[PDB]
RNA sequence: GAGGAAAUGGGAAGAGCGGCUUAAGCCAUUAGGUGUAGGCGCUUUCCAAAGGUGGAAUCUUCUAGUUCUUCCUAUUUGACC
RNA sequence: GAAACAUCUAAGUAGCUAAAGGAAGGGAAAUCAACCGAGACCCCGUUAGUAGCGGCGAGCGAGAGCGGAUUUGGGAUUUGA
């Protein structure tokens, strides 16, 4: 048994547990009606289950309500403390723009982004450095917290076709096609940004009142 | 004359898409009760939101008291969240 | 008076432009003044039948000493689409403008994109970027370069 | 001569990796290797929808799972006969 | 089956009949998307038991996009005048 792998000694961690074939002798323990009990409508088997009796079931005795948003927008959730930790290692650049792309390529977004990216206050007590963002969505402490550090933070702009391009530019020349432009908000998203994404990833970031 | 029912129902005959005749599935696959759905909502805790009955007409009939406490959210009970648990409606 | 009447996109016209009707005159046009007509009349070149890489190459030269190295950067941008063969001392002369004018950064991303395309620069020019980038408080960036060299 | 088969769910025991894992397909079969489209998690909790979103700890900080195998049950199929 | 039953389901299934071919059918946009773009037709995977239909009950159940297989367009049709 030096090392030796043979098929004659071979087993797993535990022994193998077997079916509970019932129906057998009065030893088993599962002969003579398995384990079904004397007559009825659940020994013949012909019960569904959740049924209730013929009362008027729960699923059925409270109201509906509202509606379905097919318009609905969903935003990949980043906080304060994970960039700030991964500034700490030295994985994203603290000196260049923080795009949406940069958070992909290091791993705080998720593997589908859908929308864009919304920059949450956790871990605001973490940050110590003027660090410049352009994300999709932002909240009144995160936006409070970075200005407070010298930042700036642009909610900007890009559809799903842009957000493809953005993030992946080499689906493109694998398929013949030229790279996209970038589309103008619809009048009621036009609200809630402030300008169009540029297409190339930019690293420079755009003053606001400079 | 021409009601909102009838109304609904020459819209949805002429520009609601219709229903294949036959499935493309191979796959089967568990579907639960179709009264499940606009009725209830799985939270990330683990129990399932529900709305109280008793709103929808007859507000002459309450007190005052039930009135106020029918507009509270509720919880689904539990032997009767385990049958959607295991009907795979919290996913 | 060739350009102004876009006699180079004429269909039916069957006699081009030589190579040598457009070779040296590149070469000056960059060398000794601007480029900006230059790379005009070059841009309609490339729409009928040139790649040629020593326009490029020239082009590339005067746009990086006129001042503006944005426009060094994009004919890179269009040789590296169209296939062009680029060659190693292109990338110092842009690596340098952007030196000149304070933008180590912009030198770090041109760096960067030398080393993709295979080319290793030398220990000199290493030590400039990051002093450059060093001075300038970009601490993280001169720390990736230094990964690149250490490898 | 009568508790059995597939696919999808609820769990228990064992294992791989640390984000995990492929489906159709493709290249070879004295046999395996590849394939990121997709799925789950990270992730943000209320809310019909718009909208909105500070975990803990103070003292070298803690901060997530997923995919297989076996067995017991559920749904759709003739479903122990 | 809906624990009865009448709309619904079973199901355009079983069955009967007619015609054609080794395959038949479908086919190169009066097609999808959303102000950014894709580019005929059929088959396999995912989206997804999701949107939708329904005594809004039991149940029935997409399209587009994306990953594969095959990869193909031709004609009217071009005009020197
Ligand atoms: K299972
Ligand atoms: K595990
Ligand atoms: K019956
Ligand atoms: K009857
Ligand atoms: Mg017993
Ligand atoms: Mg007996
Ligand atoms: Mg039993
Ligand atoms: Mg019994
Ligand atoms: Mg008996
Ligand atoms: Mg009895
Ligand atoms: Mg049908
Ligand atoms: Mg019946
Ligand atoms: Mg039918
Ligand atoms: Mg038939
Ligand atoms: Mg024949
Ligand atoms: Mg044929
Ligand atoms: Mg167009
Ligand atoms: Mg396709």
């Amino acid at each position: 048994a030096y090392s030796l792998l043979s098929l004659n000694d071979l087993r797993d961690n535990v022994p193998r547990k077997l079916k509970t074939r019932k129906g057998r002798g009065i030893g088993s323990g599962k002969g003579k009606t398995a384990g079904r009990g004397h007559k009825g409508q659940k020994a013949r088997g012909t019960m569904k289950f959740g049924f209730e009796g013929g009362q008027t079931p729960l699923r059925r005795r409270l109201p509906k309500r509202g509606f379905k948003n097919k318009f609905k927008l969903h935003f990949q959730p980043v906080g304060l403390g994970k960039i700030a930790k991964l500034i700490n290692a030295g994985q994203i650049d603290s000196h260049e723009l923080i795009t949406m792309k940069t958070l992909k390529d290091v791993g705080a977004i998720g593997k589908q982004i859908e929308d864009g990216v919304r920059l949450m206050g956790r871990g605001a007590d973490e940050i110590k450095w003027p660090l410049h963002f352009e994300v999709s969505r932002v909240t009144v402490r995160a936006k409070e917290v970075v200005e407070a550090a010298g930042g700036s933070v642009r909610r900007v702009y890009y559809n799903k076709l842009g957000l493809r391009a953005l993030l992946k530019p080499e689906w493109f020349e694998k398929k013949g096609r030229l790279l996209p432009k970038a589309a103008r908000p619809p009048p009621k998203q036009l609200d809630r940004v402030d300008s169009i994404g540029r297409l190339p990833a930019p690293k420079k970031p755009i003053p606001f009142y400079a | 004359n021409i009601t909102s029912k009838d109304k609904m129902a020459k819209w949805k005959k002429k520009w609601r898409p219709r229903t294949p005749i036959t499935s493309k599935v191979k796959k089967v696959k568990i579907k639960f009760y179709s009264s499940y759905k606009d009725r209830f909502r799985p939270l990330n805790d683990g129990t399932i939101l529900r709305w109280k009955e008793g709103k929808r007409h007859n507000a002459h009939l309450k007190s005052k008291k039930s009135k106020r406490r029918l507009r509270q959210p509720g919880l689904v009970p539990p032997a009767y969240a385990k049958v959607m648990k295991k009907l795979n409606f919290c996913n | 008076t060739l350009i102004e009447k876009e006699i180079i996109l004429r269909h039916q016209d069957t006699l081009e432009m030589e190579p040598s009707a457009y070779n040296p005159i590149i070469e000056y046009l960059c060398n000794n003044g601007q480029t900006a007509k230059a790379e005009v009349l070059f841009r309609q070149l490339m729409k009928r039948g040139v790649q040629d890489q020593d326009a490029l190459n020239n082009l590339i030269r005067g746009h990086a000493k006129e001042g503006n190295p944005d426009s060094s950067y994009e004919i890179l941008k269009i040789m590296s689409r169209r296939g062009v063969p680029r060659e190693s001392n292109a990338y110092e002369l842009l690596i340098k403008s952007y030196m000149s004018k304070g933008e180590p950064g912009d030198a770090k991303t041109a760096l960067d994109s030398m080393v993709e395309d295979g080319h290793v620069p030398d220990s000199s020019l290493f030590r400039s970027v990051i002093e450059s980038l060093f001075e300038d408080g970009r601490v993280q960036t001169a720390s990736r370069v230094m990964m690149i060299m250490i490898d």
